[PDB]
């Protein structure tokens, strides 16, 4: 999990440039090629909210729990910054909904932090542990709470 | 040319929103009241440095522009971070290009380019920025700092913090005031009167490692020694010069605002021969650049390139001109980590001087056609623009508090647009930099309670660990200098690294950092751009060949207009 | 047009004599060695607020003057109180007078005043100041700040006091520099670089109502909105503008000396072109006071009065004109808490913009004949001055018959002792009507203010500082300037207030506690006495010396060199060390 | 009442014929400010002799306290107006009176100096040991200020 | 004696020629100035030898003290003047001679690095072991220092 051609890749999934993936694509790039940090082109599509993309890796084979070099999978990226149909997406292509990054945060206790409820009910829709601790004990409800966020704590019930 | 004023402001180890929230917003809100100011531009760099332009109506007097802008500023001075004020603030009105440059070489090869820096920065530098004429002066290297390495194993192995180590500095390296024996008003029949001298600024490595950090339970002393390395050099390390490939400093000279040019190079090298005769062994001054003969080269990396493969490309763009060039090329003062637009690890520039004009005959050999042959020998470097050098000025302006997020959606589809006409747009490009991974650290602030551990403390020993600390000041050889804390490279390189640092808690107890933090990656910016005070983003191009600027003008405002709500814009510099 | 240098500066809370004696004092006693300067006056307010103004001979060159009155007062910078220098000191270059209001209102009705004044000040106010021939810019209203209103009960129900709030958010609303990843030196061939992001400025209520005050020891959490209010409010609350009657801010706006009038106000409404495309929905400009077609309201009240009774002494100025006055008058700009005599709860200012000189015939229709009517109409308003008039017409009659009096303390004498003498020499001048009309003074008298004693002993006994003690006094009853934050993308303040209703009442003194040594929570009443007295809200100085300005006109016919013989003669008969001099006009 | 604050900005200012056809015309003689100050706490503060026997001899209560339990006594004591504390005496103000901090005039009397009157307070019965809230005294007063003459007076 | 003030101030200044005149003139050879230094202290501060020669054989106390206890030999020591320390040794000065703190010349010599001094103040028996006012002795002060030359020396 842990991954030139596939530098013109990493940059074109980032900036959003649907035909140029395709093209290197089908010329044989590497699907899983990484950054210095460990980002495949499916975090940087999922971190830029490049839909297309998404799929069109997930087309070719791309690894949907790739981890950056803190343990981040494309799942936490997407479900941090509010791109619910990515999460769709992911979840959809077997992405781990009780993925833990280095400091035990899941895609749920980002997107708790970031109020994003419309993705928080889809990833436990996918059997998202919603009692899952990170490392220093906090939930998903310990973070509506500290929040404030009413419409959270009644979603997770 | 219309005047223009320039504020320059450092924040050592902060990135670019620290810059641009702490110190670049605070100054442009204070920049009111001032005569004849036709526009204002910015830039918050991740280096920690700001630079304002200020850019003044034709026939304004520089000299009453600059003095209302330092009168601004002066206001402003108590509203700006601790650790910017001590950096030092400067506010210069010259123009932007070099006058001259002042090279510096060892023919000895005694000294290394750190030792060439300091020298040209403690013996040369002021004395030529006091000369009438020379607007601003840009040492092309960094003057020695008394620089204290920490480590953390030793620093945790004696449960010491770097915010143990700052204190002791201040203490130890302290000039006390302590009055005199005999001092008025006296006792009647005073016979002695004599000044008492106290402590006094340490001068050498020597006395920095024998200071006392604490005293253990059976008696021995931890000394600074037994948790750094204490050596001299330089308050950064941005900037390395090289002549001909060999190692060099230097000094970038440019002329002030009205100033005679020929006059005050010659005053220039008038002080230079004062300084000739008291030069150490091998010490050698040359002239790589003086204002044809003479042109540039700009070497720009993307961002997150490191100053060494930047310096791969300065050598391939020295080699062309010390091989393919032999001829025509008499030397290549070459610049790393010094840029067109600011400092930068991406950045370099190369200043060519060619031989005698009479010893280059034919038009090939002139120097418009040798700039035009090393741009497109040079055209062929991935990732890198380099240009050799002897269109419109578009600012995209955000208007209504979107966000550097959203300003940058709204510039790019801008630019996609503006590809979809190759017909009246040609080369239409962002001026800046993109976003480069940062690393966000989050401190638990519920765990730091719990544990006892200061907030001060947390951030103190994040911040001078990773990104240093200046501290106070020591006389090196007679010359007033910084000091320095920092982590040795080994411990500050990796994110692991992180965890490796403890902090003190109240209980006394050492806390990794790994016990009340978290962390992830993410995208950020660089360099922040304001302009007239709003964030905005700066965007090049030139008119289709066949095409008026006019209609090139016309065309970018029809684009703009169709803009997502909140994102304005405005024409500056030529297009103004 | 004699040229003037003004200083300002800002002491959140402070009184008059806290004002003149840390702030005024200090610079006033560096304003000498200045080149062409006639005097000096200076008033220090109750607002805390202090404006040193410099007057210079004619010819003088006003980037010069406003040079050297700067470099004097960079020698009483370091002297000058932290809370005076971070509030920001000002030195302008201006006239008096306004030269024109740029009004700000809201079509829709979707924006409170609080909300158009932000806007004003966020995204309108700096491009103006910034414009050549802007002297200097007055918001009428306040930008947005961060506003943490406190309550003592729940502060002392956790043990927690306003020094544990102010230092929390210095802690937790921070810009940490944290260096990089990789930096410079690196260990040769390092690839990875990458800047360390730490904590960020707060940018949302939301963010400081979870600033963690304290954990307990049973494990719960003291969040900052456990123990106060988190809202978006004004750093000052003591300006509100009418238009027409409703909601609205604006730009007072003053020419710079010896600016060009109609270029500066062209460049302003090119500067306002730029902005209006991105108004949010309702805004709207308007232009109430352009510089005949326009006058001003004056409306001073007794010192004391609240802002409350200031609004209904504007309610029935702005009544007159919208009722009696319809026909004539076609907008009406009023201003609670800025006046003439600068800012105040006591003070108000209307701008009246009448319709086209062509749609007003009659002579009983132009501003002479509306200002009169409009002046005898306010004649009969109660314990509140209120007078119109055409600007450049009291300054034409001014000069012909009006003098300028300063009334000056020469020997230490002390501001009561000042009052004395001013209502003697008051009192003997209404005694010559035949020579001297209307002798009065042009200040603010005493008013009833709440002096606390500290007991340092019996705060030494239980332990509790006076850092702590003042911190806790200054910040609940009158605000305190913690730091910075960011409200979309702009840098402003953020404020720490005691709630409204716990700074009412002098009982409520009692209701605060300051935590001690060894942990004890320790009412205020418990070191601390208080009783009411008697003090100034406006101290007056001239030419460094404490001073009361007097105004008055010579009688009919007489000259004003006659009226200033007599004054001269009263003058000399006022106790020892009691000086006088004219200024102004009488200069 | 309207006449009322005539009468209470009469007998601040001095005048006096005023404040003599405000009497005459029914002004309420006890009426109160926004802090409790009536006429004579006004006419003692600014030291208007004259004026507080005029109040005094139409009912004026010679003991009225303000909103901090402060009397017309403590403020001529305070700002040594000796001629009004006597007459006030005279008329019945409390020489003992205790405001919300256990001041006393003696108190405020001995603290800025006013020698004489801290005789007339101790003729007219000035209890010399009453403490305020802090449990000082008169002599306490005198030995922190330095003042040598006054602790001679309070033995 | 006048003169005694014009050999302190020919001494401080190194003048060989004013120095033996004033001498002829019978100027008083131990006159000492306000901190208390003699002839012979000044000119083993400032590294006149000649001038320390002179003054010797003319009868100079080798072993005077200034008011804080210090010797000629403490100032030559201290300041890297070798060969005043092998005169002021050989006439008889105090190797072990300790100032009002306890420093001894050995102490003075090691703390600067003059390495040819401590090695002929040991050769003149220089007590290795003397302490200052703070415990401190020579080797104290090299490890303390980091001077390893210094350190083996002491061994």
């Amino acid at each position: 999990h842990h991954h030139d051609l596939g530098k013109k890749l990493l940059e074109a999934a980032r900036a959003g440039r649907d035909d140029e993936v395709r093209i290197l694509m089908a010329n044989g790039a590497d699907v899983n090629a990484a950054d210095v940090v460990g980002w495949t082109p499916l975090h940087l599509a999922a971190y830029w909210g490049h839909l297309e993309i998404v799929e069109v890796l997930l087309k070719n084979g791309a690894d949907v729990n790739a981890y950056d070099t803190l343990g981040s999978t494309p799942l936490h990226l997407a479900a941090h910054f509010g791109h619910l149909e990515i999460v769709e997406v992911l979840l959809k292509n077997g992405a781990d909904v009780n993925a833990k990054d280095d400091n035990g945060i899941t895609p749920l206790h980002l997107a708790a932090n970031r109020g994003h409820l419309e993705i928080v009910e889809v990833l436990l829709k996918y059997g998202a542990d919603v009692n899952a601790q990170d490392k220093f004990g906090k939930t998903a409800f310990d973070i509506s709470i500290n929040n404030g966020n009413e419409d959270l704590a009644e979603i997770l019930q | 040319a219309p005047p223009a004023v320039t504020i320059s402001a450092s924040y050592p180890g902060a990135d670019a929103k620290t810059v641009q929230d702490t110190v670049t917003q605070v100054i442009e809100q204070n920049m009111n009241g001032i005569d004849n100011l036709m526009y204002m531009s910015s830039n918050s760099d991740s280096t920690g440095t700001v630079q304002i332009t200020l850019t003044f109506e034709s026939g304004t007097d520089a000299d009453i522009a600059q003095v209302q802008v330092q009168n601004k500023l002066q206001l402003a001075m108590p509203l700006l971070p601790q650790e910017v004020q001590q950096q030092g603030v400067s506010v210069e009105k010259s123009s932007s290009s070099f006058l001259m440059v002042v090279g510096v070489i060892n023919t000895d090869g005694t000294m290394t380019q750190e030792d060439i820096s300091d020298y040209v920065a403690a013996n040369m530098k002021d004395a030529i920025s006091r000369t009438s004429g020379v607007g601003d002066v840009q040492l092309f290297g960094s003057q020695y700092a008394m620089r204290i390495w920490m480590n953390p194993n030793e620093l945790n192995k004696f449960q010491l913090t770097p915010v143990d180590v700052i204190t002791a500095i201040k203490a130890q390296n302290a000039q006390v005031a302590a009055g005199q024996l005999g001092g008025t008003p006296p006792v009647k029949g005073q016979q002695l009167n004599a000044s008492i001298i106290a402590q006094t600024r340490l001068t050498s490595t020597e006395e920095f490692g024998k200071i006392l950090l604490k005293v253990n339970q059976d008696g021995s002393r931890v000394l600074l020694r037994d948790v750094a390395k204490i050596e001299l050099g330089g308050e950064n390390y941005d900037i390395i010069a090289e002549f001909n490939g060999q190692p060099a400093s230097g000094l970038g000279i440019k002329l002030a605002t009205g100033a005679n040019a020929l006059d005050t190079a010659a005053a220039i090298r008038a002080e230079l021969a004062k300084m000739e005769p008291f030069f150490p062994s091998g010490l050698k001054i040359v002239y790589p650049y003086d204002t044809q003969g003479v042109f540039m080269t700009m070497v720009q990396l993307p961002a997150g390139a490191t100053q060494e493969r930047t310096q791969k490309v300065l050598n391939e763009v020295t080699h062309y001109y010390l091989t393919k060039e032999k001829n025509n090329v008499e030397s290549v003062f070459a610049v790393n980590g010094f840029g067109f637009a600011g400092r930068g690890q991406n950045t370099g520039i190369a200043f060519v001087s060619l031989k005698d004009w009479a010893d280059r005959p034919g038009e090939e050999n002139k120097v418009e056609a040798i700039t035009m042959r090393a741009t497109r020998a040079f055209s062929q470097i991935k990732d890198a623009m380099v240009f050799a050098f002897n269109g419109f000025d578009f600012e995209l302006i955000d208007q209504a508090g979107l966000g550097h997020e959203k300003l940058t959606q709204a510039r790019n589809q801008l630019l996609a647009e503006a590809a979809k006409h190759p017909d009246m747009l040609t080369s239409v490009r962002p001026n800046g930099l993109e976003d480069t991974p940062q690393f966000k650290i989050d401190i638990d602030q519920e765990k730091a309670q719990a544990l006892g551990v200061s907030i001060n403390d947390i951030n103190t020993t994040l911040g001078a660990a990773w990104g240093g600390s200046y501290v106070n000041d020591f006389i090196d050889r007679g010359r007033v200098k910084k000091v320095y804390v920092m982590s040795e490279a080994k411990y500050r390189m990796l994110p692991d690294d992180i965890g490796d640092w403890y902090v003190r808690a109240a209980d006394g107890q050492m806390v990794p950092f790994s016990a009340f933090s978290s962390s992830r990656w993410e995208y950020g910016s660089p360099r922040l751009e304001r302009y007239n005070g709003l964030p905005s983003m700066e965007i090049l191009g030139q008119a289709a060949p066949g095409k008026s600027t006019g209609e090139a003008m016309e065309l970018m405002e029809q684009l703009a207009s169709k803009l997502p709500t909140g994102v304005g814009y405005d024409w500056t510099g030529m297009s103004y």
